[PDB]
RNA sequence: CUUGAGUGCAGAAGAGGAAAGUGGAAUUCCAUGUGUAGCGGUGAAAUGCGCAGAGAUAUGGAGGAACACCAGUGGCGAAGGCGACUUUCUGGUCUGUAACUGACGCUGAUGUGCGAAAGCGUGGGGAUCAAACAGGAUUAGAUACCCUGGUAGUCCACGCCGUAAACGAUGAGUGCUAAGUGUUAGGGGGUUUCCCGCCCCUUAGUGCUGCAGCUAACGCAUUAAGCACUCCGCCUGGGGAGUACGACCGCAAGGUUGAAACUCAAAGGAAUUGACGGGGACCCGCACAAGCGGUGGAGCAUGUGGUUUAAUUCGAAGCAACGCGAAGAACCUUACCAAAUCUUGACAUCCUUUGACAACUCUAGAGAUAGAGCCUUCCCCUUCGGGGGACAAAGUGACAGGUGGUGCAUGGUUGUCGUCAGCUCGUGUCGUGAGAUGUUGGGUUAAGUCCCGCAACGAGCGCAACCCUUAAGCUUAGUUGCCAUCAUUAAGUUGGGCACUCUAAGUUGACUGCCGGUGACAAACCGGAGGAAGGUGGGGAUGACGUCAAAUCAUCAUGCCCCUUAUGAUUUGGGCUACACACGUGCUACAAUGGACAAUACAAAGGGCAGCGAAACCGCGAGGUCAAGCAAAUCCCAUAAAGUUGUUCUCAGUUCGGAUUGUAGUCUGCAACUCGACUACAUGAAGCUGGAAUCGCUAGUAAUCGUAGAUCAGCAUGCUACGGUGAAUACGU
């Protein structure tokens, strides 16, 4: 206890791992070399908004494949920016990369998505409640199964921390066959921080 | 009892008092296996004077607390809580026929 | 809830010698407790020589009780004893009794122990006496 | 005039009253007899009584009280109250009749009389009981509860007082307004061969349940708190206060009548939800119990407090801080202190000036670092330049940075009750309303587990389940693993075989599933068969809503505030560990179940690249030399201890004991003094099982003996993981 989040716990069952590379005890050169690409993202982050992307590392190459939902933002129109991508990453990774975007299908259902979306338009001085009103309207509209929505701290810009959550649909936590996607965000304005701990249940 | 004093320096004078008044509770019964402070300045910023307890007992305890002005009223306060925390208990009274 | 028997005794084939060994075995070692049992089973059986179960035998009859006694305000309750906590508590005054008379071998203490008990001495014998010295004097206010 | 009221006529019942008069039991006492040693009372005792003969037993006597069963949600009374019986006097009530009067009635201020118990007076009597009171006991204390006794009084008459929760918390009378069911005094009709049996109707009273109606709601509802009428009395926020002054009554006690000053913004009623109970009904739990083993007693360690200090850094503490943070304080770490120090700074980006970015020494310095010598020296592109990865020192102002503060400005993360069995909602109903329903009643399970019944129905989270490990088998495959047939080596060493064990992945398997019984047949439960495993096989993970303004600004991030030649940053040393002491936690001794010594058998897991260092060699050993092998089913680490076999010691403060201090050494580190561990020699402290009090544990468990791993230059009485050995108890709640 208290919680955790399950992927967690549905991890080694029921996905894939988030990052991959041959089995060798040079760990503290390659997992701080994936870090470095981690990093970088978040300036597409601002222009992307991506979910995640898992890396693989061929026997003398890197492939990546990023969860995006734009697609033609991050291709260009003919691919004038993946390759100043490939050089200016390769600069930093003093080693080559094949990129091939994986492009978000079904498609703004994701949490990752939807999470920093309502930060957001939180973040643009809104009533918290009715992003996340509209937020699981369009939820329950693009076929699933069981959501919550969680969010914290100091809400309205105002006095002492608080919370709330909507639930609907039947969330299926507590099992092991569930596999589904919990997400978290960070976005403040001028008082505190306030995160967001979304659920969602799909397939199984 | 450990009387550490959060933010305040425990002088001489508070050790006194404080001692001083658990000695009138010989009356019941002393008995004195251990006892505790807890005191506090928590800034509201009108910021307090938090008087927390802690009374060990014969197979049980009681704890005790209270929040005042001062610490003189904090402890005031928190006496004649403590007391009826702990009177009564017992007396039970016999039986059974049978 | 049940009791977690054990099957017989390997030596002599009587079974209360396990039970007993068990009782000696401090520290799970159970090979000093064997030996010093067995020993005890060599010089009580040479001293005024004899089976090993006259004397046992007989003496886990002088001290082995037959009624007991426990609270419940508090009335103390003469009651009579499951056989199994009887020959149990026997044998429990029988080696926290042992140790008991201050000696220095690993076996006289527990051999004067059964020969002085077979013959209806010692504190055993006498635990037995008032025990139910505690039985029917308690019959009164508690049966 | 009679239908109101009343008298009559005939009936009926009644703890209705006042005075008087008898009767019996029962207590207390007394006399007498019997007869010995306790009685009596208590939660447990004592106070008390008892050899002068108690109590008990028995006869008799005394006298005062109250009058058992009947007795009933029964009656009578205007109200208080009225219960042995009989007598004298007397009032009152209900029924039916009605011929008489002929509206004579209802209410009723003032006024007047009745009136519980307590109490006052004149007297009397005085058994029990018991304020006051005396005493014991209890209690931290007890004037009190409790026990022992005992006065007033309780009792009679006569007088007085004139109150009460004097309550149906409901003013008197009249009349209408659904039912049904009882009990009491009557009346009338029918039936019955005779009603005694029974049925029907009616009056009066009396209770119970319930429509309408009323009601704030509780609830009343033909004995209205309904519907209307007549008369009386009473209320105007609470407190102050039914109090003061005044007046009347009273022997007095006190009563009757009855204000304000100022104060408060609330006081209050009915009901709902939640909590609480020194309440109940039920259930589970090392909570009890039954056992075993420990702390607290000695020495050591560790954290903290407390002490100290130039600094002895910050926080964390009831269970849920105190072997925690910190899973390694000689420097480093370190936050703290001293000094030597710098300021766009330790370091980062931007703009400007350049550049491949500086190695080896010398001088001083304690280093930091400077002073220099010195070699960093446009490497990709360049058409002549430039662009550029990366640079120098300087300027550049933003800035940098803050272990400066705020865990109550927060996020994040985590303990907690609790792995308990509960926790909500959509729809609908109910109800003025909050709110309830579902989630309740019966069974049942470890559980909101299921089933039944049910203005409830359905859904959610939660449990189980799903997953990991473990117990059995089948298959798949055979090396570094195994040797079954073998031959063979010191040795599974070699040949060979994967058969066996082993080895990692999919199989089958346990699901009340099969049966028998019990059971509202269902839910289920008890038993039995097999099976390796029967009742969610064992454990692991997962920890609902949520409480603790729980913890953390010092993980990280961060709202706000503050600083900025310092609240920042650099260096050498100190310190974070001092000790009269205390708290917790652990470790080691207090011994023959044993200590000293010799020979010998048995594991699991896991580390290893320049790390694991085999053998040999040196040495009293720590270690030192050498070097085979090996990124591991291999080789090495690494050898298990307890134990088994013996010898001795033979109950000493001992060969227990193993702290203390010194001497001489090994490893690491530039460096073992404040402050590393270990080896050899000596020295041998306290301490004989720990007092009150107090802690854990239900089976491979406890208890005990070992092993490895991380944290790492060095270093664990700690933590994590692995095994070896290995019991007692569990009635019942």
């Amino acid at each position: 206890g208290q919680k955790i989040n399950p992927i967690g716990l549905r991890v080694g069952i029921i996905r894939d791992w988030e990052a991959k590379w041959y089995a060798e005890k040079d760990f503290a050169s390659l997992l701080h070399e994936d870090l470095k690409i981690r990093k970088f993202i978040d300036n597409e982050l601002k222009e992307a908004s991506v979910s995640h992307v898992e890396i693989e590392r061929a026997a003398n190459r890197i492939n990546i494949a990023i969860h995006t939902g734009k697609p033609g933002m991050v291709i260009g129109k003919g691919g004038s920016e993946i390759e100043k991508l490939r050089n200016k990453l390769n600069a930093l990774t003093d080693k080559k990369v094949h990129i091939n975007v994986i492009e978000i299908k079904k498609v703004d259902l994701d949490a990752r998505l939807v999470a920093e979306n309502i930060a957001r338009q939180l973040e643009n001085r809104a009533s918290f409640r009715r992003v996340q009103k509209q937020a699981i309207t369009r939820a329950m509209k693009l076929g699933a199964k069981g959501i919550k929505t969680q969010v914290s701290g100091r809400l309205g810009g105002a006095d002492i921390a608080r919370a709330e959550q909507y639930s609907e649909g039947t969330v299926p936590l507590h099992t092991l066959r569930a596999d589904i996607d919990y997400a978290h965000a960070e976005a403040d304005t001028t008082y505190g921080k306030l995160g967001v701990k979304v659920w969602i249940y799909r397939g199984e | 009892f450990e009387i550490h004093g959060d933010n305040l320096t425990i002088t001489d004078a508070i050790r006194n008092y404080i001692e001083e008044k658990i000695g009138k509770l010989e009356r019941y019964f002393n008995d004195v296996p251990n006892a505790v402070a807890h005191v506090k300045v928590k800034t509201y910023s009108n910021s307090a004077t938090k008087i927390e307890v802690t009374i060990p007992l014969k197979n049980v305890t009681l704890r005790a607390e209270e929040r005042n002005d001062d610490l003189y009223a904090g402890i005031d306060l928190i006496n004649n809580k403590l007391e009826r925390q702990v009177r009564k208990y017992k007396t039970r009274i016999n039986r059974k026929s049978r | 809830v049940p009791k977690r028997d054990v099957l017989p005794d390997p030596i002599h084939n009587s079974k209360l010698v396990t039970k007993l060994i068990n009782k000696i075995m401090l520290d799970g070692k159970r090979g000093t407790a064997q030996r010093i049992l067995y020993s005890a089973f060599d010089l009580v059986e040479q001293r005024s020589g004899r089976d090993a179960l006259e004397v046992f035998e007989e003496a886990i009859n002088n001290i082995m009780p037959v009624l007991e006694v426990k609270a419940r305000s508090n009335y103390q309750v003469p009651v009579e004893v499951r056989p199994e906590r009887r020959t149990t508590l026997g044998l429990r005054w029988l080696v926290n009794y042992a140790r008991l008379r201050g000696e220095k071998t690993m076996e006289d203490r527990l051999a004067n122990e059964i020969l002085d008990a077979a013959n209806n001495t010692g504190g055993a014998v006498k635990k037995r006496e008032d025990t139910h010295k505690m039985a029917e004097a308690n019959k009164a206010f508690a049966h």
